[PDB]
RNA sequence: CAUGGAGCCAAUGAACCCGGGAUUUCCGAAUGGGACCUCUCCGUAGUGAUCAUUCAUGAUCGGGAACGCUCCGAAUUGAAACAUCUCAGUAGGAGCGGGAAAAGAAAUCAAUUGAGAUGCCGUAAGUAACGGCGAGUGAAACCGGCACAGUUCAAACCGAA
RNA sequence: GAGUGUGACAGUCACUUAGAUGUACGCCAAAAGACCGGAACAUGUCCCUGAGUACCGUGCGUUGGAUAUCGUGCGUGAAU
């Protein structure tokens, strides 16, 4: 239970959220040319340079 | 103690924080300046001519 | 066509466009707590436009001084 | 002979030493190690080397006497590989003089004017010392001067800084034209700083 | 970016482009105070620092690809070693600073008698000069062009005109 | 008859091209007016014309600058 600040959770939120997979309706649109991003990662990897 | 992986156990702090005026992490806490644009040492950004080779 | 286009607000008076912003921010409020669910909107593209909506009529009221 | 009384001033700073000005100096001193790095006054103590150098009694021109340690460059013996030539520091002096030194911390104390010109008014066995002549080219008293808003101008912006003074056009190796200014003018760096 | 669903907007002329406005969170020169806290404290609601002026007001600060000016300043390397020399006033550093900057109207260059501000280009010329006279380093003037532009103070005399 | 697009090779399909038009704010800008004013000569026990400056000594850097580069540290230091 590490203590953030306000920013510092703020942060961690984004990047959180950040850690979805692209739409299904994108990958349609798109016609399965957008299936990825780059901001994809696991929690138990090489940690965020974020907070 | 090895100084291979046994100590490396005790990476459990930080030398830098992130940097509120660029965004990189590299504000040191205890000098409390950022080592990539130099906020907080000095109210210009950091730039070295050496950060590029000369140009010839 | 739209809600309310820039003539209509620039026709109404001060309390009448203070009353109309009222209304959009409440029916943005009921919409957005409608997506809250998950669920999607019966109107997909009623929000952007009463987003938009208020922009400008706050955008008319910022030119006639009232704010 | 009818001559100015800028003459009689310039006379008694001729030969300092001889003069009354050797007791002025003797109890001026004092007051000027007493004092900081940067020093304004009202007037110019050599009102006639002042008005000479471009000096006027109007808003907007600022004269300080600025105070500088005396000799060369104080230099760092360096702590690496050098070849025996550029291992030795204790005799070499600058290539910046004291005069423009003084110059540039005047420029420093007063960022909102600029450098007009600077003349020697003393000197003991630590310490120079100069009075600088400053306009402020945001007054409207010197905008107004046709003799010097010259100075508005964006070129004339960090005079002392850039050599563009009196003192740093000396230091420049420009004072001279013809023979020995080959690699001076138009300016240091033009050559390679192969000049001085 | 990026034709998927469902809607919305648009002939009350949208989209789009040109010009002009508005909004414009927090940090950041960052500047009410404080930041391992991009937030937080007082809230007296904030002109932070240094300066000019009569003290109405004003200036400076950060950024900009390179270029410009001022100052500080190596070594590898070459000399088939190496120390002067060379590398080189290079690399790097500090300060200033604009669309350009610097220079600039001879206390000059000439030579028997001439020219006539400065800059830049060509040439002089790898010449003169320097140099363990080794390796190397290395001009200028004259002359041909580009472009041309001259002036302002200090003082004498007057004395607030 | 530059080219690109268009279901294969396009002067004549489309955008163009050659050539003409138009354009708010701006920028330069000639005629014509307002204003401080400019240039020669004569006379001379007349007045003024820039100082720690120019120069010099010594040390160092730098320079092709050589007893003859420039700089600047110390010392010294004029003339009218
Ligand atoms: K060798
Ligand atoms: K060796
Ligand atoms: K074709
Ligand atoms: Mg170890
Ligand atoms: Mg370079
Ligand atoms: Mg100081
Ligand atoms: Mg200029
Ligand atoms: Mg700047
Ligand atoms: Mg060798
Ligand atoms: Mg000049
Ligand atoms: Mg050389
Ligand atoms: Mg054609
Ligand atoms: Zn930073």
């Amino acid at each position: 239970m590490s203590h953030n600040m306000k920013g510092q959770k703020k942060r961690l939120a984004k990047a959180h959220k950040q850690n979805t997979r692209v739409p299904v309706w994108v990958i349609v649109k798109t016609n399965r040319k957008v299936v990825s991003h780059p901001r994809r990662r696991h929690w138990r990897r090489r940690s965020l340079d974020v907070k | 103690m090895s100084k291979g992986t046994s100590s490396m156990g005790k990476r459990q702090k930080r030398t830098h924080a992130k940097c509120r005026r660029c965004g990189s992490v590299s504000f040191n806490v205890h000098t409390k300046q950022c080592t990539s644009c130099g906020f907080g040492k000095t109210s210009r950004m950091r730039t070295y001519k050496w950060q590029a080779k000369c140009k010839y | 066509m739209a809600i309310l286009r820039t003539s209509e607000i620039r026709t109404m008076t001060i309390e009448e466009r203070a009353d109309e912003l009222e209304n959009l921010n409440n029916e943005l409020v009921r919409e957005r707590a409608l997506t809250s669910a998950g669920g999607a909107p019966e109107n997909p593209g009623r929000i952007g436009e009463i987003r938009r909506t208020i922009a400008r009529i706050k955008t008319i009221q910022h030119e006639l001084n009232e704010i | 002979m009818v001559k100015s009384f800028y003459g009689y001033v310039r006379d008694a700073w001729k030969n300092p030493d001889e003069t009354y000005v050797n007791e002025l100096r003797w109890e001026r001193l004092q007051v000027w190690r007493k004092q900081g790095s940067v020093t304004r006054i009202e007037r110019p103590t050599r009102i006639d080397r002042a008005r000479s150098l471009g000096y006027k009694a109007k808003q907007g021109i600022v004269v300080v006497r600025v105070n500088v340690r005396r000799g060369g460059l104080g230099h760092v013996r360096p702590n690496r590989g050098r070849r025996t030539q550029k291992m030795g520091k204790n005799k070499v002096s600058g290539g910046m003089s004291i005069q423009r030194i003084a110059e540039v911390r005047a420029d420093r104390r007063y960022p909102n004017l600029e450098v007009l010109n600077s003349y020697w008014v003393g000197e003991d066995g630590k310490h120079k010392w100069f009075e600088v002549i400053l306009v402020d080219p945001h007054h409207p008293v010197i905008k107004s001067d046709k003799n010097l808003n010259w100075v508005c101008d964006p070129s004339s912006r960090g005079r002392a800084t850039r050599g563009k003074t009196s003192a740093g056009r000396k230091g420049r190796g420009m004072a001279t034209r013809g023979k020995g200014t080959e690699k001076t003018r138009p300016s240091i760096r033009a050559y390679k700083s192969r000049g001085k």
